[PDB]
């Protein structure tokens, strides 16, 4: 039994409603379970059958199945329920759908930092690549190294979303040696984004 | 006075062993009201067959030690079973009066055999509840002793005539037990083998 | 209240052996199945076995046959998950679980309404090593906006966390720490970054504090402007 979730990520803003799919390879009972987890806390269980939460207080989530195709709804959204979602049988998770806020393209405002005399004077070199407040998370940063690009050894870090403007931040790294700095002059970060017509590029050369 | 010089053993040359093992471990037992009988028979009873299933919560004996049953031939051997609850366990004995004993399952005063009774909350429970396991509740008169009642007529519990529809007064006997794991240990489901011979 | 305690976080050596428990408190042991499920680092999650309570009847996944054990003690009210020889790609997120569903039939009701809250589980050959804190200076040409950015980069240590903060707490505003990520030596890097105005770069001074609790290494890097 594979068990696989229809969105991979799905963006809302506070207050919609939200449905949500999870499909299974082989037929399977009435109902699946659907569980929320926070990034750094533990799954939440919300819901496998809705006639058992039928209590005084009515549920925010709802759910519905046939033998193949499962489905979870969220009727309004807080800020708590921004999450990753899993359905769940037996044995079978599916692969998770995560919710986003969803705001206005803000372009990434890009800075290049050069490596440090103490990392140099260790015998490394570490040249980062800083993307601050941009909206949708798909970014690409190509490290060219004398107009020549590199790959294999660059290293990418990406913030959550924040809780105040609700943006995405980007930390690209590339590793070289000592020599491997003092050998070459143009170091470059070429930033691909939706945001942007043309790729914004903020260089520096070794030394200057 | 004069003493015996040898001790002979004659009992009959067959090898075929008891099913006590396909009545042990079924995948569903039966409920309670239309319990399960089945006759043993043209066999060998090797009776540690059951001693390396569950630890059992009664395996109470009542005419013969438990321990000597290895060393006994029997007439006829029936094995009865059913699901009950944990605290009805105590009703299946002799000169027992409540609910399963008068109206589901009755005992006789001279029986003679074993009682045992096990916990299957395991196999027999689900988390909105069972409702495949049913008892007998309303009838009019108490049972005789090994009487099976499967019997779904509409009760009157009224002066009122009742035409088979539960209306006012009108009752069906059959209540479901309604099995879950949150339960307490008197309310889980057990699993009932009863050895009459 | 239905609860569900685990142990604390491990680092091991590979090659050896680790037992994890789960406490269970608020309901009956011995009535309900104990379930074990991983999550990799940035991956989901994962059904490694269930056990019931009251007999130890343990259930595996075809995937986790005999790499792990899964063992009770209703006595106790806990379950155990254990590794005989620890490798490096069991670095993951362990949670307990609470579950019950029918036995012959898979496809009704096999869902954890509890869980735990998780132990860490990191294996790795390397030792507790302090980091290295490398200032990030801005430039004339970093005045883009009307904003500068400045902040420090803690690289090669081991384990997690690295707590970073700015100007002793004062400043937390355009702070972004990083997620840290794994290199290919067994050790951690991080960027934290600070976005400032450009004309309070000498009226300020900015200065970055690291602390690293396994190797109880506190160091301070001021960035100064380049
Ligand atoms: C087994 O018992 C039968 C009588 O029931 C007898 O005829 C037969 O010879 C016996 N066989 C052996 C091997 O003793």
């Amino acid at each position: 039994i594979q068990m696989t979730q229809s969105p991979s990520t799905l963006s809302a803003s506070v207050g919609d409603r939200v449905t949500i799919t999870c499909r299974a390879s082989q037929r399977i009972g009435s109902w699946v379970a659907w569980y929320q987890q926070r990034p750094g806390k533990a799954p939440k269980f919300l819901i496998y059958n809705p006639s058992t939460l039928e209590s005084g207080v009515p549920s925010r989530f709802s759910a519905s199945g046939s033998g193949t195709e499962f489905t979870l709804t969220i009727s309004s959204l807080q800020p708590d329920d921004f999450a990753t979602y899993y359905c769940q049988q037996y044995d079978a998770f599916g692969q998770g759908t995560k919710l986003e806020i969803k705001r206005t393209v803000a372009a990434p405002s890009v800075f290049i930092f050069p490596p440090s005399d103490e990392q140099l004077k260790s015998g490394t070199a570490s040249v980062v690549c800083l993307l601050n407040n941009f909206y949708p998370r798909e970014a690409k940063v190509q490290w060219k190294v004398d107009n020549a690009l590199q790959s294999g050894n660059s290293q990418e870090s990406v913030t959550e979303q924040d809780s105040k403007d609700s943006t995405y931040s980007l930390s690209s790294t590339l590793t070289l040696s000592k020599a491997d700095y003092e050998k070459h002059k143009v170091y470059a970060c070429e930033v691909t984004h939706q945001g942007l017509s043309s790729p914004v590029t903020k260089s520096f050369n070794r030394g200057e | 006075r004069v003493q015996p010089t040898e001790s002979i053993v004659r009992f009959p040359n067959i090898t075929n062993l008891c099913p006590f093992h396909e009545v042990f471990n079924a995948t569903t037992f039966a409920s309670v009201y239309a319990w399960n009988r089945k006759r043993i028979s043209n066999c060998v009873a090797d009776y540690s067959v059951i001693y390396n299933f569950a630890p059992f919560f009664a395996f109470k004996c009542y005419g013969v030690s438990p321990t000597k049953l290895n060393d006994l031939c029997f007439t006829n051997v029936y094995a009865d079973s059913f699901v009950i609850r944990g605290n009805e366990v105590s009703q299946i004995a002799p000169g027992q009066t409540g609910n399963i004993a008068d109206y589901n399952y009755k005992l006789p005063d001279d029986f003679t055999g074993c009682v045992i009774a096990w916990n299957s909350n395991k196999l027999d429970s689900k988390p909105s509840g069972n409702y495949n396991y049913l008892y007998r509740f309303l009838r009019k008169s108490k049972l005789k002793p090994f009487e099976r009642d499967i019997s779904t007529e509409i009760y009157q519990v009224g002066n009122k005539p009742c035409n088979g529809v539960a209306g006012p007064n009108c009752y069906s006997p059959l209540q479901s037990y309604g099995f879950r794991p949150t339960y307490g240990v008197g309310h889980q489901p057990y699993r009932v083998v009863v050895l009459s011979f | 209240e239905v609860q569900l305690v685990q142990s604390g976080a491990e680092v091991k050596k590979p090659g050896e052996s680790l037992k994890i428990s789960c406490q269970g408190s608020g309901y009956s042991f011995s009535s309900f199945w104990i379930g074990w499920v991983r999550q990799m680092p940035g991956k989901g999650l994962e059904w490694m076995g269930i056990i019931y309570g009251g007999d130890s009847d343990t259930r595996y996944s075809p995937s986790f046959q005999g790499q792990v054990s899964i063992s009770a003690d209703k006595s106790l009210s806990t379950a155990y998950l254990q590794w005989s020889s620890l490798k490096p790609s069991d670095t993951a997120m362990y949670y307990c679980a609470r579950t019950f569903g029918t036995y012959y039939d898979n496809t009704e009701d096999w869902f954890f309404d509890f869980w735990g809250h998780g132990t860490l589980v990191t294996v790795s050959s390397a030792s507790t090593k302090g980091p290295s804190v490398f200032p990030l200076a801005p430039s004339s040409k970093s005045t883009s906006g009307g904003t500068a950015a400045l902040g420090c980069l803690v690289k090669d240590y081991f384990p997690e966390p690295v707590t970073v903060s700015w100007n002793s707490g004062a400043l937390t505003s355009g702070v972004h720490t990083f997620p840290a990520v794994l290199q290919s030596s067994g050790l951690y890097s991080l960027s934290s970054v600070v976005t400032v105005p450009s004309s309070s770069l000498g009226t300020q001074t900015y200065i970055c504090n690291v602390n690293h609790k396994p190797s109880n290494t506190k160091v301070d890097k001021k960035v100064e402007p380049k």
